[PDB]
């Protein structure tokens, strides 16, 4: 084993475990009880005050429930490891997710370090106690087994490396992201040789499950959202109103905005349906604007530095609105996401939100998710299939950045 | 301190270090008192004689009171004893249950050898001349933080086997009890009843015997339990003209605990009588309708109720209903209105709101709820339209869901009183609003309201607006703030005005309500 610590003066997580679903909890007990089996885990006593929290979620395309454990909290206390995320995975064609989890359970955990993973299996109503156990292998999920791994991982890497240099491979956490140019069925292809390999050289010491349905994203044609002004054949005043207000907004963005001239248009009291006839002046201010918006504003960059944010916005009709920057009104990226059920759908958005932010910057952002936190807590676990887990917060937008959007 | 028993391995907090404090010499009458029991214990294997070499000592006093607080204060925190309390309801049904209560308690458990040293206590000799006898404990200590804990934990997996062989018997520990039914014929639970006594008594664990147990129904945290039929700890509502803030708080307080079981309890009235209130101890006479709230709680609490308990079989079904303006009430059955529970919810989340967006929030609070206790979520029958649902459903810049569910009509039907144009109306006056408003047909109106806050100006404009305008209304404003308000589309707040304006909406027959940056 290889000695592990917290950072400096911190101490094990003590968080408290959302209630399950009988039909989860089950899951959990027969998946544990295997992993005891197989001194994977081993059951705690009192004597251990930590806990993280767990989670029943399904594979999609399985019969097989997994496991998966909340330990967001416990990456953040665990010291740091004193691969750089490749620029050119975000480049490629296609990628393909792995989910290599699995091939943790073969390293040993330092023992001085298992006490802090400890998690519960809720018990329904209260009526028992609760089964406690905590890692003795390098558990998924964990900021430090992918680090830790990764030695070994190079290593059964290394071959096939080299062996078609034309794919690029990375790790996430226990994701292993496979990008390539090839043709789609060529790509399916050398991706199932990767599997094998990965049997066939055992880090299963199964062959890997795929994640996202197999399918494959294609960062290639991820392309940014720009903002877009309403292509009215007549212009109401109330149309002007909202073109005048949105554009003020946008102006703090993009500052060779300018209104004076749409605003003239409205000069006085004038009744809203009344069609206002667009002056050769102002015709050309909106078609200025129009074209500046026509592309991302310049000076944009990505700091390693900061935390990526992200926050998504409801526009109804099973359309989400989303943006990513690591600072107001200077957006790194801007999409969309169409269909159920809200949560549902909120889920899959963040999770592939997620999903690229990690592909582009190696990285999860901190979503601020538009719902009653209770209402996320009962059902995100019922769609949710990634195996990590970004960190959020819960907002309420305003009807107004929404109208600015799509 | 022979035992079959693993010892949880126990550690004083880091950095600090085992209780040096000072005993408080005794009068000789308190210290013999003590070397009885003290040598009992030993003779037990409880605690054992040590020497002066243990720099460690709490203090001990006159039966035997072993005062373990500072070492509490320097022993680890345990995980949490026993989180949250089941619910009745979230119980099957026993053709018998028996409860045992746990002699020996903590008395009974060795203590982790590394850590006893820590217990050490000193009896002080009746002659002054010679020292005292110190001691330290072989056992959970009774009072010492670990103890419950440890024992609780110990206790599990001394049932651990017996469970097994035992699938169709059902344990339930909960502190110094032991809680245990099945559907055995009568003599046979006694019977099984008897094992277990002597399996656990086959690790020196001690119980009383058939003649000296309580016996059902029983009353445990607050509850009246039966082995097929649960309800509340029957509730007596005092009788008499002088009520006190403080009588009024712990009644309602007491009126709640029965909402639960009791459908139809309703405090809204009693509740409105501690306004302004200026002591615990001051007198507020009932009004007629507290009077009448509280004598109609006098009668529905006359006739016993009772629960349910749960048939993982059947399914769980949740009726709602609203009782009142921001008040509603449910109940959760299986088999038709036998109810496993009932409950009420007057959660207000936000300063304004609708029936359509709370009974959207109640729904939610059951869900957690139900599966806190059955592990699962119940169908809801609810008095809405799916068509109403998710007309406010889209519109809503937030995000929900609520699992499948039927419709009731079962008035009141939660419906939307209103809902803005979203488009412009055409020959409809148009106000602009900013302290006062001026229309596109000429007219205009500024007041100048004395006490008022700027978010509450602007809402008083549109206000007017509403007031001094047709069936149709056209109304521009620069308040994000009155907007986010009025497009939410409140039916209740508890501000007057916003209630005044939401009158106002109501009536219209259509309203466009619009932003513009200001200035
Ligand atoms: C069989 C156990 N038992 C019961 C269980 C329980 N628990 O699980 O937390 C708490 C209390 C309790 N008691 C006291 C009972 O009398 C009871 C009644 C009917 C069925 N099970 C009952």
């Amino acid at each position: 084993t290889v000695p592990v610590k917290l950072k400096p003066g911190m101490d094990g997580p003590k968080v408290k475990q959302w209630p399950l679903t009988e039909e989860k909890i089950k899951a959990l007990v027969e998946i544990c009880t295997e992993m005891e089996k197989e001194g994977k885990i081993s059951k705690i006593g009192p004597e251990n005050p930590y806990n993280t929290p767990v989670f029943a979620i399904k594979k999609k395309d399985s019969t097989k429930w997994r496991k998966l454990v909340d330990f967001r909290e416990l990456n953040k206390r665990t010291q740091d490891f004193w691969i750089p995320h490749p620029a050119g995975l975000k480049k490629k064609k296609s990628v393909t997710v792995l989910d290599v989890g699995d091939a943790y359970f073969s390293v040993p955990l330092d023992e001085d370090f298992r006490k802090y993973t400890a998690f519960t299996i809720p018990s329904i109503n209260n009526e028992t106690p609760g089964i406690r156990y905590q890692y003795n292998v390098l558990p998924q999920g964990w900021k430090g087994s992918p680090a830790i791994f990764q030695s070994s991982m190079t290593k059964i890497l290394e071959p096939f490396r080299k062996q078609n240099p034309d794919i690029v491979i990375y790790q996430y956490m226990d994701d292993l992201y496979v990008g390539s140019d090839l043709e789609i069925g060529q790509h399916r292809t050398k991706i199932e040789e990767l599997r094998q390999h990965l049997l066939r050289w055992g880090l299963y010491t199964k062959e890997p499950p795929f994640l996202w349905m197999g399918y494959e994203l294609h960062p290639d044609k991820w392309t940014v959202q720009p903002i877009v002004l309403p292509e009215k054949d007549s212009w109401t005043v109330n149309d002007i109103q909202k073109l005048v207000g949105k554009l003020n907004w946008a102006s703090q963005i993009y500052p060779g905005i300018k209104v004076r001239q749409l605003c003239k248009l409205l000069r006085g009291t004038k009744a809203l349906t009344e069609v206002i006839p667009l002056t050769e002046e102002a015709e050309l201010e909106l078609a200025e604007n129009r074209e500046i918006l026509k592309e991302p504003v310049h000076g944009v960059y990505y700091d390693p530095s900061k935390d990526l944010i992200a926050e998504i916005q409801k526009q109804g009709q099973g359309q989400w609105t989303y943006q990513i920057y690591q600072e107001p009104f200077k957006n790194l990226k801007t999409g969309k996401y169409a269909r159920t059920n809200d949560v549902k759908q909120l889920t899959e958005a963040v999770q592939k939100i997620t999903t690229e932010s990690i592909v582009i910057w190696g990285k999860t952002p901190k979503f601020k998710l538009p719902i009653q936190k209770e209402t996320w807590e009962t059902w995100w676990t019922e769609y949710w299939q990634a195996t990590w887990i970004p960190e959020w917060e819960f907002v309420n937008t305003p009807p107004l950045v929404k109208l600015w959007y799509q | 301190p022979i035992s079959p028993i693993e010892t949880v391995p126990v550690k004083l907090k880091p950095g600090m270090d085992g209780p040096k404090v000072k005993q408080w010499p005794l009068t000789e009458e308190k210290i013999k008192a003590l070397v009885e029991i003290c040598t009992e214990m030993e003779k037990e294997g409880k605690i054992s004689k040590i020497g002066p070499e243990n720099p460690y000592n709490t203090p001990v006093f006159a039966r035997k009171l072993v005062d373990f607080r500072e070492l509490n204060k320097r022993t680890q925190d345990f995980w949490e004893v026993q989180l949250g309390i089941p619910h009745p309801a979230g119980l099957k049904k026993k053709k018998s249950v028996t409860v045992l209560d746990v002699g020996d308690a903590y008395f009974s458990v060795p203590l982790d050898e590394d850590f006893r040293k820590y217990t050490a206590f000193t009896i002080p000799s009746i002659n002054n001349e010679t020292p005292g006898i110190r001691y330290q404990y072989n056992v959970l200590p009774q009072g010492w933080k670990g103890s419950p804990a440890i024992f609780q934990s110990s206790m599990t997996k001394i049932l651990e086997p017996f469970r097994k062989q035992n699938p169709d018997i059902v344990i339930y520990q909960y502190m110094d009890d032991l809680y245990v039914g099945s559907d055995l014929e009568i003599g046979q639970h006694r019977t099984k009843i008897e094992e277990l006594r002597q399996h656990l008594l086959r690790w020196g664990l001690y119980t009383p015997d058939k003649k000296h147990q309580k016996e059902p129904p029983f009353l445990w945290m607050g509850y009246e339990l039966h082995p097929d039929k649960w309800t509340v700890q029957p509730i007596v509502l005092p009788e008499k003209d002088s009520w006190t803030v403080n009588d009024i708080q712990k009644l309602v307080g007491k009126l709640n605990w029965a909402s639960q079981i009791y459908p139809g309890i309703k405090v809204r009235q009693l509740c409105k009588l501690l306004r302004g209130t200026k002591a615990l101890t001051e007198v507020i006479p009932l009004t007629e309708e507290a009077e009448l709230e509280l004598a109609e709680n006098r009668e529905i609490l006359k006739e016993p109720v009772h629960g349910v308990y749960y048939d993982p079989s059947k399914d769980l079904i949740a009726e709602i209903q609203k009782q009142g303006q921001g008040q509603w009430t449910y109940q959760i059955y299986q088999e038709p209105f036998k109810n496993l529970k009932t409950g009420k919810y007057a959660r207000m989340r936000g300063a304004h709101t609708n029936d359509v967006k709370q009974l959207t929030e109640a729904v939610q609070k059951i869900t957690t709820e139900s599966i806190v206790i059955w592990g699962k979520t119940p169908k809801f029958k609810l008095p809405i339209q799916k068509e109403t649902w998710e007309t406010w459903w889209t519109e809503y810049w937030q995000a929900t869901w609520i699992p499948e569910w039927e419709f009731v009509n079962t008035p009141p039907l939660v419906k939307l009183w209103y809902q803005l144009e979203k488009e412009p109306i055409v020959g409809a006056e148009t106000f602009y609003v900013d302290a006062g408003y001026v229309t596109n047909r000429g007219r205009q109106k500024v007041v100048t309201l004395t006490d008022t806050t700027n978010q509450k100006t602007e809402l008083q404009a549109i206000y007017l607006a509403l007031q001094d305008s047709g069936l149709e209304v056209n109304i521009v404003t620069d308040s994000q703030y009155a907007l986010g308000i009025i497009q939410a589309q409140p039916d209740q707040s508890e501000s007057e005005l916003v209630n005044q304006i939401i009158e106002q909406l109501i009536k219209k027959e259509k309203v466009y309500l619009a932003w513009v940056p200001a200035h």
